[PDB]
């Protein structure tokens, strides 16, 4: 589910009122299985 | 007496100046307003 | 949106009769077209200014600070 990933705090599950606000990017983390 | 900033949710006269980050006394919610001017203003009440 | 303080059209005083017609609907169990009348809105001048109010203003009450 969305996250906001910034320098200087950890990651907000952000929302989208707030990425409007922010001018951000109301997106998410992509995670696969990479296996070798 | 007196005030400056505001917390968006948690609205709560907050403020400080350059370098103090950007968030808040509890509420990391980095939004952040800027609360009324003490200058009255006067309107035409038509 | 707030009820209108007088209406539009002739300016005659409405935006006390709000609550009113409200209850004439709610508790009275009335219907709009007598609500109305009750109210002393005469003509449709006034009719439609109390009849057509969306009060939007709910809404926006529900928010916060
Ligand atoms: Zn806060
Ligand atoms: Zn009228």
């Amino acid at each position: 589910k969305p996250m906001v990933n910034e320098s200087d705090g950890v990651t907000h599950a952000l929302y989208p009122q707030e990425a409007r606000l922010r001018n951000l990017t109301y997106s998410s983390g992509l995670f696969v299985d990479v296996k070798k | 007496a007196t005030l400056k900033y505001i917390c968006a949710e948690c609205s709560s006269k907050l403020s400080l100046s350059r370098t103090d980050a950007v968030r808040c006394k509890d509420c990391g919610h980095r939004i952040l307003l800027k609360a009324r001017t003490k200058r009255l203003v006067q309107f035409e009440a038509r | 949106m707030i009820v209108p303080v007088r209406c539009f059209s002739c300016g005659k005083v409405v935006g006390d009769k709000w609550e009113s017609y409200l209850n004439l609907l709610q508790e009275d169990e009335l219907d709009e077209g007598t609500a109305l009348s009750r109210l002393g809105l005469k003509r449709y001048c006034c009719r439609r200014m109390i009849l057509t109010h969306v009060d939007l203003i709910e809404k926006f009450l529900r928010y916060n600070p």
